[PDB]
């Protein structure tokens, strides 16, 4: 996972929706609204910062050459195709496997899914056509077979092992990509990590809203109803109870969001590291890039998150 | 040449810092966040929370204990809630700063005390070393890195046949300026004659794809002739 | 003078067909900036100059020179 949903919650329209008396009462509690709004805006900006750090690591926007002479490897399941949402096949499989009245605005993410797809296509074209060099400076093209020769020679296996077995390695790599395609297309509990984030935030919002229908020890959970049924000399007390209750619920929600956003930022920094060390180059950190000796990796976008294919 | 480039680069850093200051946004942001947290904590003192007056002695005077108790209790509830909110903000922000501090410790242990091979972990490019510099509540690294500059479109081939056997470069790559062939290290064009020492043999011409015929020189033929 | 974005209703900025680096973020990919008599324009941010590497099956690009940059990282 790389980003939550940028949510903002107007304190006032939440606590005291359309009740001037209620707003003027709330003003007595001080700067709680300003504080909560600032916190939720901090989170909502940190999200775009996360996506920026994870994906926008390439200076230019590379593009594969039209021809496909890659020593016998087949990247059509991950390179984009213009026939859609200019995404690729596995990006599609990923995008399909993942599935308002009270100031609950949901801001849009600064990078829209097409631009995320363009970033990942750029990184993928760079890795395919230029090895790691495009992460160290100017991209230098180099025939893919030779690039895998270097990748091998990096793990202590001389090049002739690759060059003599080029066709066998090609077939194994293509078939493995195919098995990934199937594994994703059939079972969906592989994407539990992103779905879990989405569900957690959905349930947090639903609890926040369903707190509106609670009395907290007051007469009726509706504000206008209390303003009508009584007089201000008692509507004040009933309201004050409702305000205390809703304010406590709001702070609890914002604290949940602060913690969950710290955790998502942890996973976003981890993804950024994994992309910088695992795509833009070949790593020698064991099990950091998929179980086994590491050869390379290709990223693929996914709704609020990234998905690597560690070729090992 | 490397000396001059490194000195001039240090100078450019000096200027970049001396002129613009939005490079140090990261530390300034921490300081401002804590300053605003304190200011909100203090300005919460001037709020009534539904009581009579935001001053305590004033409520103790203006009324009797049988009601000063209730007014106070409201003020205490309010100020206590504000204090817990501030301390929770501090707990979270301190966890985040500890994250960045562990990261800085890792970056200093792997990036100063040694040379790393983790890409982009030590500044964009191949990593050469780094020097730390203190800064108020934080550290500032100068990742001295090495960046390849200007390339040439050479023609290559994975191996070469000389006597029916395939020849692969030991540590380098086979390039060709269209006329002859050389083996050169991967990151700095420095062509060499393809001796039987720059390369090592294997298999035959049959199996590799894209091999090209050529003549691998042999240092023993001169002495063996003479 | 009145643009309608996927974020909301932008008022007071021309909607250009161009594309520059994102100066002030807005949302949904739109970014606004103050440029040329000048005014405030709102474009669809560009991700960088596209570039097609002259890939082949027998062409390799090797550097001949190098530059020693010195970057800074603040924590
Ligand atoms: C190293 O392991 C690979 C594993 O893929 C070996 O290649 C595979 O070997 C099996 C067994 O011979 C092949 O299965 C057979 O394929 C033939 C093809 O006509 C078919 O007639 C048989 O019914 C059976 O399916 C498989 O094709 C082959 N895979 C590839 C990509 O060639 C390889 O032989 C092993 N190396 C050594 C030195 O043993
Ligand atoms: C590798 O790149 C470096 C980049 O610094 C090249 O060195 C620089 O080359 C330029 C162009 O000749 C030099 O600029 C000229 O300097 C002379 C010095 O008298 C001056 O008369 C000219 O008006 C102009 O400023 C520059 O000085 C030089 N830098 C250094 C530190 O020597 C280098 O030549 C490149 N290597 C190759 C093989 O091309
Ligand atoms: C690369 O060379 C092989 C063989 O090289 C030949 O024999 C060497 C000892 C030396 O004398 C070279 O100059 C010779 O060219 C070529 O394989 C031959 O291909 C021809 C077709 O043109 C065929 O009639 C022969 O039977 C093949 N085998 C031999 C032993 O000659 C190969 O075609 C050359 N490839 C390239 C790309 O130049
Ligand atoms: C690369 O893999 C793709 C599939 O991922 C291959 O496309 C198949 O091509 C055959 C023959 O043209 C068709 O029968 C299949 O229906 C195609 N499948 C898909 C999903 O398009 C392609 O042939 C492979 N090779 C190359 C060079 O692209
Ligand atoms: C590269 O592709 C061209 C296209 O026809 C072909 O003639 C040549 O033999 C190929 N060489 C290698 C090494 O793949």
């Amino acid at each position: 996972p790389v980003s939550m949903t940028k949510t903002s919650v107007d304190c006032t329209m939440y606590i005291c929706g359309d009740s001037t008396e209620c707003s003027n009462l709330l003003l007595q509690y001080g700067s709680f609204c300003t504080q909560l709004n600032r916190a939720l805006t901090g989170i909502a900006v940190e999200q775009d910062k996360n996506t920026q750090e994870v994906f926008a690591q390439v200076k230019q926007i590379y593009k594969t050459p039209p021809i496909k002479d890659f020593g016998g490897f087949n990247f059509s399941q991950i390179l984009p195709d213009p026939s859609k949402s200019k995404r690729s096949f596995i990006e599609d499989l990923l995008f399909n496997k993942v599935t308002k009245f009270n100031g609950l605005t949901v801001l849009p993410p600064l990078l829209t899914d097409e631009m995320i797809a363009q970033y990942t296509s750029a990184l993928l074209a760079g890795t395919i056509t230029s090895g790691w060099t495009f992460g160290a400076g100017a991209a230098l093209q180099i025939p893919f077979a030779m690039q895998m020769a270097y990748r091998f020679n990096g793990i202590g296996v001389t090049q002739n092992v690759l060059y003599e077995n080029q066709k066998l390695i090609a077939n194994q790599f293509n078939s493995a990509i195919g098995k990934i395609q199937d594994s994703l297309s059939s079972t969906a509990s592989a994407l539990g990590k992103l779905q879990d984030v989405v569900n957690q935030n959905a349930q947090a919002l639903n609890t926040l809203v369903k707190q509106l229908s609670s009395n907290f020890g007051a007469i009726s959970s509706v504000l206008n109803d209390i303003l009508s049924r009584l007089d201000p000399p008692e509507a004040e007390v009933q309201i004050d109870r409702l305000i205390t209750g809703r304010l406590q619920s709001l702070q609890t929600y914002v604290t949940q969001q602060l913690i969950r956003a710290a955790e998502i930022r942890a996973s976003a920094n981890l993804a950024a590291t994994k992309m910088s060390e695992c795509v833009l180059g070949q790593s020698k950190r064991v099990d950091f890039c998929g179980k086994g000796y590491h050869l390379m990796s290709f990223p693929q976008s996914a709704p609020h998150g990234v998905v690597f294919l560690h070729v090992t | 040449l490397i000396a001059n480039q490194f000195n001039s680069a240090i100078g450019k850093i000096q200027d970049s810092l001396s002129s613009t200051a939005s490079a140090l946004g990261k530390l300034q942001d921490v300081v401002n966040q804590n300053a605003q947290a304190l200011n909100t904590l203090v300005k919460q003192l001037s709020s009534n929370f539904g009581a009579i007056s935001s001053v305590l002695n004033d409520i103790l005077s203006r009324l009797d204990p049988p009601e000063a108790e209730v007014q106070i209790d409201r003020l205490i509830t309010g100020r206590l809630q504000s204090l817990q909110t501030y301390v929770t903000q501090q707990l979270i922000r301190a966890a985040e700063i500890r994250a960045s501090a562990n990261l800085a410790a890792t970056k200093m242990s792997e990036c100063v005390l040694g040379q790393s091979k983790r890409v982009d972990f030590c500044g964009k490019g191949y990593h050469l070393m780094s020097f730390p510099q203190s800064a108020p509540h934080g550290v500032v690294f100068l990742h001295v890195t090495y960046v390849p500059a200007q390339e040439k479109n050479f023609t290559t081939a994975p191996a070469i046949c000389h006597d029916g056997k395939a020849h692969f470069p030991r540590e380098g790559v086979f390039v060709s300026n269209g006329t002859h062939w050389f083996v050169t290290q991967r990151n700095f064009y420095e062509p060499q004659i393809i001796t039987t020492d720059n390369t090592f043999v294997s298999g035959n011409c049959d199996v590799v794809i894209g091999i090209v015929n050529n003549t691998v020189y042999d240092p023993l033929q001169p002495e063996l002739d003479s | 003078n009145v643009f309608q974005t996927r974020a909301g209703c932008l008022i007071g900025a021309e909607h250009v067909n161009n594309s520059y680096e994102c100066d002030i973020p807005i949302g949904a990919g739109i970014c606004a900036s103050y440029q040329t008599s000048q005014s405030i324009i709102a474009y669809t941010m560009s991700l960088g100059a596209e570039n097609s590497v002259a890939y082949s099956n027998n062409s390799i690009a090797i550097p001949t020179n190098f530059t020693i940059s010195v970057t800074t990282e603040i924590l």
